[PDB]
């Protein structure tokens, strides 16, 4: 959780905003994506954001890659196990984190170094179980906020929330919500159109996704490493 | 909300924030209908003169002999298109069009529901999309042929929710069961309880007493609940649910998450459900497709806690007995589906002959669609 | 005999001597019937609590929409069986059981009849054996399932008639329209009559005033005649009937031998029918194969002899566009058979849509069975 | 119909019942019954019975030989051309004999030489207008009296009935009804088994057709030559 708070201080001494590009965990298949990362993350990515199983085809490439819920923790800490100081995150739906006990599943991210968990299908209105449960072992609970929000829902996602909001930028702020997020990012115009936005940071969702199955057949990677680089030269300042 | 999303534990709006305010304000245009004298008027007079409502209670005297048991039968099959489905349709419908609403979203498998909405559609004039995915015959063109815009089910059901999330301004969802996310459990079932209604009413004159127990297949549980409801507070009359025990339990291949799954949360809501050791939501087998839906009401997940309610299992073979023997001793031809039901009740009076019991199975549908599987 | 035979010029018993007593006894089974309370309240309750009666008049709307004229419909649809058909069925059937038979004989082309009679006969426990050709299927399955014994028409009309006449003492014919010889075309309007009494009774309440005019198609005349009969005495409201005019009659491939046949001797009656020149008794083509029977109801001549009858025709496309029309503005699927008389209401309206006319057409059944062959 | 009388006649002077062979006209195709019939009345044949389109099949078999219900009266011509004495009986239903107009069929039957004629499908109760024609120009109706007979069918058939009686025998008799001719023979043991019991002949229906159409790829003849006398034979006596 203090690792995302980490990043938006040294980001900010630096007066650029956070370029966080999202993937699914072992979406090729397994050492593949445990590269993807590794690139990714040497590559200017601040933070990440993985996935557990476009983004559809993504699932489907990664569930024929044999890749149980208990091969991606395996993963999370390998990734974990290089890269110290970069802020993971997670994205979940309330079957898997309540699959084998809420807490369970919490604690077990703190065993691995995630920082914090956003539960797609979860709203901040049955979030309560969730909620504090993260909290409880030290993981930041990420609330989307979508267009259609709402005062209250304005209200409690910056209450609620924490380490970043996934998203207004001056209330969030008035309200005291963790660094809100943008996140439709392909092209560095929009990334630097983020930061001057107010928002924190980007988040460039499928827009990576494409780039690794666009060179399925060749092992690419210098197109993960260009297409960051540029985007993330978009946020300096 | 304004209504209890929860029944027990189970239940609530396990769905993206996004589709929030669409929940919202259904549970508050239904909270507004469900007062409104003329939305019931409508409703009822809909019901009425075009569905077909009130249903007959046909009284078996043929299959039943030799033993000490009457069973009774709720006609839903006598209903516009042969099942209890085109009923709270329409509901929705009317609702949808309080709301302002100019088109509708459903899905389907089999298409019985793609029916369903088409045909509710055409009449109240709104412009209709289903999605099928590989399962699409016979409704795709009885959907087309209605207007209908043809477009897994949990796979399905995304597609669905996808679409809704950014249009429900316009567009509203039809929910094709009693499952889902609040508030859909909750108004399917007053769209869907005149039948237990009518059977109180019915029974009360052929016998001036309540049934001994009333026996409803379960898929979701719509037409089960829509028969249970107004026997809830009637202690004495029990409630009985099956779900397809497909090839058999002890096999693996069917469908009663209800009794033989395990709570999670998916398809927007908490119940029990049929997913793997490690939270995969599986399929349900059954011979009728009618039956696949690999989760539950909600509320019967409840009513089963407090064992308000019994649930029982039927398997193929059981089923397919149980309809060719209704055709040959009552010259009616049920649903696969409803067979199950029926299958039950069958059972019920075989292992005890002497027993004296009046019971009355739900007949949810002709059997037309499963006459050639069933063949 | 007890009865008149005859309807003006038409009708009689032209069938061989052996038969006559047969006849005979029939006649007299059924006035006594006729007059027994009892009977009566057993047929109506069958009707009420097994079939589905009474049938609803749905007021279409939509169709009907930029002209002045509101077209109500009798849904025979929403009966069990989805036509007409099994309704007098039953009657016959408890008139057998009256007369102490224990089997039934029946025959059928397309199947409708042959399921009718199955499950009349399974409900009522009797031995039943319909006689098909080679036009023989999802009902032959449908027939045999509800314990039916499955062995042209004017020739499957003969092996029929053998039969019977050689066990007529056990053996009970059931004459599939209104045609035959008497008393079968008297019997079959009096099992079928319901229909007109409730349409007036409705529209009567509805609307407080009669319909201008009632169409109903017509293959044999037994639907036509159920939904007529209790409107004669009533001038005011016309009568229109349909037969299919095929692929139009200026091209001989139609169906109307009661305008365009020639009054012969066949089917044990005297009426119009389909025959050459030479006096060969010929088919009647149709897209509906619910409706080529080579003549028609002897009461239906008779009315349009008098003028007191009107009957029309209409073609295959007519059928099939007034067919896919219902579905797409109701909701609703109708029979091709019932098209044809749907089809020419909104002829009715479509050609003087200033004209204010309030018409009802009788939906003899639902189109599931025709939407393979629509398709 | 003073034909029939007349048969009657020389028949009892010889005590001894009739043999009516009954055959469908053109059945095998035109010519070839043509000759069955002069065959089977050579062969001892004192009436005779021609229907008009097993009796199925002799149908069936005729209608594929083109055999219009013009083509027959030509075939009746013919026949009675070379046997002016023979008596000629006719199997007809209604809508033949009502078609164009009954009188005008009863009226081209007294042109032809045709004696009697049956309407198979008009019952003594609704005959008077075939009756009266028939008699009119001076044609024996010929009505059918079946097992479930009664006394007052026995009465109609026998006042309206006239040339023979197609079957009791002593009422039939009682109430004077043309002489009564059995019509179940396929043996010459039924032929003079009916003869005793007081018919005043049988009549074999199909019984003879068969032979017909178990040669018919070898013009079977023979056949009837002697299948023929021998029932006559059976009579005589
Ligand atoms: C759709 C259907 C069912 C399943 O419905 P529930 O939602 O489980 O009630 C059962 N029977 C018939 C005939 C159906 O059409
Ligand atoms: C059998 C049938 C008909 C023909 O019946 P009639 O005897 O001519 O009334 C017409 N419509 C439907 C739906 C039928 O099933
Ligand atoms: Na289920
Ligand atoms: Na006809």
């Amino acid at each position: 959780m203090e690792r995302y708070e980490n990043l938006f201080a040294q980001l900010n001494d630096r007066r650029e905003g956070a370029f966080v590009p999202f993937v699914t965990l072992g979406d090729p298949g397994i050492e593949q994506s445990l590269k993807i990362i590794d690139t990714l993350i040497d590559a200017g990515a601040d933070a990440l954001e993985l996935g557990v199983p476009t983004i559809q085809n993504a699932n489907l490439r990664a569930f024929a890659a044999g890749v149980t819920p208990a091969q991606c923790f395996e993963m999370l800490a390998l990734i974990r196990e290089k890269h110290p100081t970069i802020p993971i995150g997670l994205l979940m739906y309330a079957n898997l984190v309540f699959n084998n006990g809420i807490d369970a599943f919490y604690a077990r991210c703190e065993q691995v170094g995630v920082d914090s968990v956003l539960v797609a299908d979860v709203p901040v209105e049955e979030s309560a179980p969730f909620r504090q449960a993260a909290l409880r072992h030290n993981i930041a609970p990420i609330f989307i906020c979508p267009p259609n929000a709402d005062d209250d829902l304005l209200r409690q996602v910056a209450s609620y929330g924490r380490g970043y909001t996934y998203l207004l930028i001056e209330k969030l702020k008035e309200y005291h919500a963790a660094p809100a997020l943008q996140g439709g990012i392909s092209s560095p115009e929009q990334v630097s159109a983020a930061v001057r936005a107010g928002a924190a940071g980007a988040i460039s969702g499928s827009a990576i996704v494409k780039i690794i199955e666009k060179n399925l057949a060749s092992p690419m990677l210098a197109e993960l490493r260009s297409f960051v680089s540029a985007m993330k030269a978009a946020s300096r300042a | 909300t304004l209504l209890n999303p929860y029944f027990g534990e189970f239940g609530g709006m396990y769905v993206p924030q996004i589709l929030m305010p669409a929940l919202n304000q259904l549970e508050e245009a239904f909270v507004r209908a469900q007062k409104d004298p003329e939305f019931q008027a409508q409703f009822a007079d809909l019901l009425k003169n075009y569905a077909g409502r009130p249903t007959a209670l046909t009284k078996c005297q043929n299959i039943t002999a030799g033993t000490r048991t009457t069973l009774y039968l709720k006609r839903e099959d006598l209903l516009h298109g042969g099942a209890h489905k085109t009923n709270q349709v329409l509901g929705q419908a009317l609702l949808a069009k309080r709301m302002g609403k100019s088109e509708i979203i459903a899905e389907t498998g089999a298409g019985q529901h793609g029916v369903a909405s088409a045909l509710a559609s055409a009449l109240l004039g709104l412009k209709c999309r289903i999605y099928m995915g590989a399962k699409d015959s016979p409704n795709v063109f009885r959907m087309r042929l209605m207007g209908a815009e043809v477009i897994t089910l949990k796979d399905a059901c995304n597609e669905a929710l996808r679409d809704w999330s950014g249009s429900y301004e316009t567009a509203h969802y039809m929910l094709g069961t009693a499952a889902g996310p609040h508030p859909y459990p909750t108004i399917v079932r007053e769209f869907q309880r005149m039948i237990g209604e009518e059977t109180k009413a019915q029974i009360l004159d052929k016998e001036g007493r309540l049934p001994d127990a009333v026996i409803a297949c379960v898929g979701g549980g719509s037409n089960a609940i829509g028969m249970f409801a107004d026997f809830i507070n009637d202690t004495s009359v029990g409630l009985i649910g099956v779900e397809p025990g497909g090839h058999g339990i002890e096999t693996g291949e069917h469908g009663a998450p209800l009794k033989h799954g395990r709570v999670g949360i998916y398809f927007g809501m908490k119940a029990p459900m049929m997913q793997t050791a490690d939270g995969q939501i599986e399929e349900s087998y059954s011979i009728s497709a009618g039956l696949d839906f690999p989760s539950v009401g909600p509320q019967h997940a409840y009513l089963n806690s407090i064992g308000r309610a019994d649930y029982v299992s039927i398997t193929d073979d059981e089923a397919l007995e149980a309809f060719k023997t209704l055709c040959r001793h009552e010259g009616i031809i049920p649903a696969l589906e409803s067979s199950h039901a029926l299958a039950h009740a069958l059972k019920m009076m075989r292992e005890q002959p002497e027993k004296e019991q009046l019971l009355v199975v739900n007949l949810s549908g002709r059997g037309d669609k499963d006459i050639f599987t069933v063949h």
